[PDB]
């Protein structure tokens, strides 16, 4: 039950600080290093809380990596709310960043840069032999962002044999974005990492400002909203290997439950029951109104009709914290009565996973007192459209070739986006093809 | 000499196979062709830089 | 963490750098004395980009400037922050200028270029580390287009890997000391297309064109022309100087702007045209004071609303205002335009509205963007290089050092290579 | 045929100078720069004499 | 237990000797009477380093001020401190100073020189510990710099394996109206690199330059100058003047100094910018007596710290207050400029603090410190040596007894190989990045 | 060089095409840019046989 | 073939001789611009002739 995260780009540094502070927060895991449930200094490892090592006298530290070229993110998160006790021994950054493009930080800049990274994982990977695959934050032109994840993916499918894996690909949004060719690097992280992967799921920005913006009623798009409901959503999928209750399956166990194929990869993380100050105050919590409202095209992270969009599995995670006995009556009162428009030739078992333990909802927030969790990781056939629209605007632009020229010299060719707008294509008449429903 | 009949020879060893099927395997066949001229052209930089 | 130098060149590139870190430091006030003037205390990288260490807290430029006129800087260093400059700018003689663009570029400037290369590449390192390089130059003068040229020449083959902020002035039909100046263009945006990173078509007669005409001011003199210029250049540069949240770095400022490394002659604007004069004293609202921006006849470049082909935009505010208004001004000015939907630019919505306190305003509104009318400017560029050059007068002033005509043959080859691409732009 | 070119070609390897010791640390990075453009040219060229002399 | 005793050799130097020896002695108190002046007896063995023992509790210098036009020795000797010495010194002879070189060095040795190797056979058998002399060597003629290098070559023969200190002085071509400066200050220096241990060079002439050009001195006379010089070698020596919590034998400091014992060649300055002409009373406190450690203002050279690779910086505080505030801002002045980082002995610094005040103004500092700007220095000096040379210029008694080629060749390639290593030191980073391993191992 | 100086001459006379075209913006805009690139190689190795009948 | 091209490098490019740096500024200024404009005219014009000799 051990795993060792991995964070590069600025917001996946973000992400992973504002994450890890839930985690810490929510276990009990104090500035005074010590948990006062016991008399274990720095945390523990007993079944699951165990993101820990030994690595003092006893002393334990919340084991992860955090890493970007840009030097200063590491300074202004060790002066955040967990000040002192991120480790003082690698977090590892460099001088100067690539500076929100892809060629620069992969081949040119970060070949010096890479090996470094590889030594301090293979001496924390010299550490305890709890491994249950990783955790990948990154996003597509956030900070260093695809630069590092494109030779680091393959570095590992290399370097550490067939080893499974996990990654978070931040799906960009240009109403808030700082960058234009984002097509570009979109195409090209999406054939690359992809195919080098065992797991994945993108979270889109854009829905989190159609959940605030439109389901919340809130007038705040700022990046700290973006990482406190991300560490809201990452710690809920966590929470399975954080707390044992009555299903506490492994991420093992949900990734060999989930992936089908290399290419069929990804899913449509299903969670919006929104929730602020203002959708927490005196409402009623049910198992019929966060469940029905799961398929709704207002609550998907890429959009998709709920006719047109076609489950291979319907996977699920709840918090519990009450009972197994209203989520094995919801199994008939909403999960049995399941008529919905499926995939043909293929099972149609639905699934259900509870873990008792309640995870501490985050302090100092704005949501307040809530129960229940619809975390329905399904999947989407018809997401096909979400990068073909992608491929439809890299077709409008690409053919004036925009922005080639800062993507010469760096080592590529023509060739390789040629093969990447050929790759997208692959994928998406792939699911035309055999991906959506077929004979 | 013998080194350029070498890399000749690995060159007309790559021919360009037919195109049939559901376009499953032709992006495998691209792949295979890239690398391996990028190979044999790596072949043929070491061998003429020892000489 | 982020440093940037200050060389600066000509003998009008010199004065408006005067002017503007005089009204950059306005809103900063940082002193000359020794006292500490702190602006904000937690803004020491913000400070440490331009103003670079030499002492505990002392936070001076990188100040080297250069140019064969002393009378000029000598007139500027009793300025407000006049003295507030290392005792090494002063790499000069007395050999004079006369409007001589072969001196400049070519004979005197050759002996004495090396001496700035030298103190910039003993300045560079004097830091933590490089991140931009930076000048104001001109074509008014004979020697500074040359002079420039040549510097951006040397640190092309000398630094490649660093950025370098290009100022540049456009000749003048309208205020003008000799008119030799189509050769003072023709033969320095000739490798200057090929040879920096990012461009300004700041012009001066559509310059002049608004402080005369939609301005109605009695000031036609350069006291008021640099005014404005320099605060609208401060409203640019404020967003690189002050990183919020948002405003893209060096590079990434070249990456997303910067499609055909050739086309990079961004025109910059500013919506209010605040002037010393007639003054307008009420609090800038968005809406009705940023209607402003869109209009191509009220910016520093000949454009026209119609006869136009964007391709970026930029506006990065100052006051503590909201962004739904700034976002549906911005959907209303971006969806009007027939022929703005091209088969490019698929995403510009690069917007600024970080709470940066200003000087004597409250709030700003920049543009920064490339179109298409700059061909038109370097249309009457050539049509006043056509008047000038089809009996080949007065070519004898300056082919007696170093030039002949094949330089002018290749500039005009690029000259229409620069024609026919733009057209086809505009008939794309 | 090519048994010269590639001569030629060790020739552009024979026009690396030392990574200078004597070198200022901003001016042998050029050094570093200028051959990497440089093989960049010569990989381009390689793949000219590799792909033109096959037909 | 320890003895560095006095000569004298230079017609700039008699002057700057005696002062130098009044502003070491101006604080401690020997008298010429016959009897003892104790108000602190924990400088026992700090005045017996330059004050030796020879009557009745009465410590006494050796100090032989030895001048072949003895006007100076028969005018300024008359001090305070200038006649409680063992009498059997000062010998002389009238034959001339002429201001030439090659006469000085040549033909003034049997009559002058010869009983100065005699009196210092005898002057150092007859006492306690010896560990060198001191002399306050002048290149303001020809005869004194000629005198000083004829007394370092008998020395290197005297007692050869022993660190005997050996000084300079720089002269100043703005006041020395000379018609020829560079011939015997160059030889004598080219003569001075392979044949010394160490080389103070402390000078007159950037010194006349900020004191005419800074410290607004209408009056730019030797006194005040020789004060300011005084002060700066007050300075320098409060390593052995003053027992501190180590007692630091300057026999150690010569070793610690030279990284490649070839090259001696630094000059000190003085941080807090001593008033001696304009006035003032302030005390130099921590933050304006640090802040003034770095400047392109008070160092006694052309100065640059652009041009700066410093190997060795110490500073000695006798101002009392503890050392951390001073290590936190000599920290911020190593690490704030990239001149500096040149990483060999990665601890090449000093912090050594006595309490014993050096003058009424009880805390305050100075400035010593390893100099890498005297390269221009250097060059001013040899080009313009080099001028006056390629149309034989100035033999009018420069013909020597003793004349050739060879000499004034392998005199100016000598200082071409001195001056081209140490641009080549100045340059050719090979600590800090300049090798071929810091990216990667393999780049062809 | 000296004999075989002429032999990356006849290289270059050898493997050059007319630029036959293929498609817009290429073959006849950067194959042709190619071919420069080749040019500005030999006018390389042209000063720097400057510098080998030197010594 | 050769008989231009090579006694034309075995002259031209053995007709480049170093410049004075003994002298005062203005004889330097008249070399250097000699300078620049003969390695110019060395290598542009000879390198595009030879470039466009026949192929």
């Amino acid at each position: 039950r051990e795993c060792i995260s991995i964070h590069v780009g600025q917001a996946g540094v973000q992400i992973g600080n504002a994450c890890w502070e839930l985690y810490c927060l929510e276990h009990g895991i104090q500035p005074d290093g010590q948990m006062p449930s016991d008399k274990t200094i720095g945390g523990g490892d007993d079944s699951f809380n165990t993101f820990f090592s030994e690595t003092g006298a006893g002393k334990h530290v919340p084991r992860a990596v955090f890493v970007d070229l840009e030097p200063t993110v590491i300074d202004e998160v060790r002066t955040g709310t967990y000040r002192q006790l991120f480790h003082p021994e690698q977090l590892i950054t460099g001088k100067e960043d690539a500076a929100n493009n892809y060629a620069r930080g992969h081949y040119t800049i970060g070949k010096e840069i890479i090996d470094l990274v590889l030594d301090r994982i293979r001496k924390l990977a010299d550490q305890c032999t709890g491994l249950q695959g990783f955790s990948v934050f990154h996003s597509f032109g956030g900070g260093t962002g695809s630069g590092f994840t494109s030779l680091l993916m393959e570095r590992l499918s290399v370097d550490y044999g067939k080893k499974s894996k996990l990654e978070f690909s931040i799906y960009p949004a240009p109403q808030v974005s700082t960058a234009v060719v984002e097509p570009y690097n979109s195409i090209l992280t999406t054939h690359t990492t992809l195919e080098h992967s065992d797991c994945a799921f993108m979270v889109d920005n854009e829905a989190i400002y159609d959940i605030c913006r439109r389901n919340l009623d809130i007038e705040r798009p700022t990046y700290t909203n973006l990482n406190r409901l991300i560490g809201q959503i990452v710690s809920s999928i966590t929470a399975s290997l954080r707390f044992d209750g009555a299903l506490n399956v492994d991420l093992t166990e949900f990734q060999t439950n989930l992936v089908p194929y290399p290419r069929a990869h990804f899913p449509l993380a299903t969670y919006a029951p929104v929730i602020s100050a203002e959708k927490a105050y005196h409402e009623q919590l049910s198992v019929a109104e966060i469940t029905n409202a799961c398929f709704e095209p207002a609550n998907q992270m890429v959009k998709c009709d709920p006719r047109h969009g076609k489950y291979m599995a319907c996977c699920l995670l709840y918090r519990g914290d009450v009972v197994p006995k209203d989520v094995n009556a919801a199994i008939a009162t909403i999960k049995t009565k399941r008529t919905i428009q499926f995939v043909d030739w293929c099972p149609t078992g639905f699934k259900v996973g509870i873990n008792y333990e309640p995870p501490t909802v985050v302090p100092g927030g704005d949501l307040a007192k809530v129960q229940r969790a619809v975390c329905m990781l399904s999947n989407t056939t018809a997401i096909a459209e979400a990068w073909a629209r992608l491929d439809h605007k890299f077709d409008l632009m690409y053919a004036k070739r925009a922005f080639v020229h800062w993507y010469v010299g760096e080592g590529m060719e023509e060739g390789e986006f040629s093969e990447a707008r050929e790759d997208m294509a692959a994928l998406e008449k792939d699911y035309e093809e055999v991906g959506v429903d077929s004979v | 000499l013998k080194a350029v009949r070498l890399i000749k020879f690995l060159y007309q060893s790559n021919p360009p196979p037919n195109p049939e099927g559901t376009r499953q395997a032709r992006r495998n066949r691209r792949r295979r062709w890239r690398e391996r001229q990028r190979q044999i052209h790596s072949i043929s930089e070491r061998i003429l830089s020892t000489y | 963490m982020r440093e940037i130098v200050h060389i600066q060149a000509g003998q009008c590139g010199n004065q408006i750098g005067a002017k503007f870190w005089e009204v950059i430091s306005d809103e900063h006030g940082i002193d000359p004395t020794g006292s500490y003037h702190g602006d904000s205390d937690l803004q020491l990288e913000r400070i440490n980009v331009y103003y670079n260490e030499a002492a505990g807290n002392k936070y001076v430029p990188r100040a080297i400037l250069v140019d064969l006129e002393p009378g000029t800087m000598d007139s500027v260093r009793s300025g407000p922050f006049g003295q507030i400059f290392r005792p090494d700018n002063f790499v000069f003689g007395q050999s004079g200028a006369g409007n001589n663009w072969a001196k400049g570029h070519y004979t005197e400037g050759a002996e004495l270029v090396d001496s700035v290369l030298d103190v910039v590449r003993k300045e560079s390192e004097s830091c933590d580390c490089l991140q931009g390089f930076q000048l104001t130059h001109s074509l008014g003068g004979g020697t500074g287009s040359g002079m420039g040229t040549l510097l951006i020449s040397k640190i092309r083959e000398e630094y490649p890997d660093r950025i370098m902020n290009t100022f540049s002035v456009v000749p003048s039909p309208k205020v003008s000391d000799t008119v030799v100046e189509p050769y003072n263009a023709t033969l320095s945006v000739h490798q200057l297309v090929e040879n920096t990173d990012e461009t300004y078509c700041i012009d001066n007669e559509a310059l002049y064109d608004i402080c005369f005409r939609t301005l109605k001011l009695t000031t036609p003199t350069y006291g008021d022309l640099n005014h404005l210029v320099s605060a609208t250049m401060s409203g640019v540069t404020t967003c690189l100087r002050f990183p919020g949240q948002l405003n893209a770095d060096l590079r990434k400022l070249a990456v997303n702007m910067v499609p055909f490394p050739r086309l990079h002659f961004f025109m910059p604007g500013f919506a209010p045209l605040t002037s010393r004069g007639s003054q307008q004293y009420r609090a800038l609202t968005v809406p009705e004071l940023t209607q402003q921006m869109f209009d191509a006849k009220n910016m520093m470049a000949a454009c026209d609303p119609r006869h136009g082909r964007y391709l970026t935009v930029a506006a990065v505010f100052r006051g503590r205002m909201s962004m739904k208004e700034v976002d549906e001004q911005m959907l209303n000015v971006q969806n009007k335009n027939s022929s703005y939907f091209v088969e490019w630019i698929p995403n510009n919505v690069k917007t600024a509205v970080c709470d940066i306190p200003p000087r004597g305003l409250k709030m700003s509104a920049t543009f920064i963007g490339n179109s298409t009318a700059i061909q038109e400017l370097f249309k009457r560029i050539s049509e006043q290089f056509t008047a000038m050059f089809r009996r080949k007068a007065f070519l004898h002033w300056y082919t007696g050092e170093g030039m002949d005509e094949m330089e002018f043959t290749e500039a005009e080859s690029n000259m229409n290579d620069l024609v026919s691409e733009y057209q086809q732009y505009q008939d794309a």
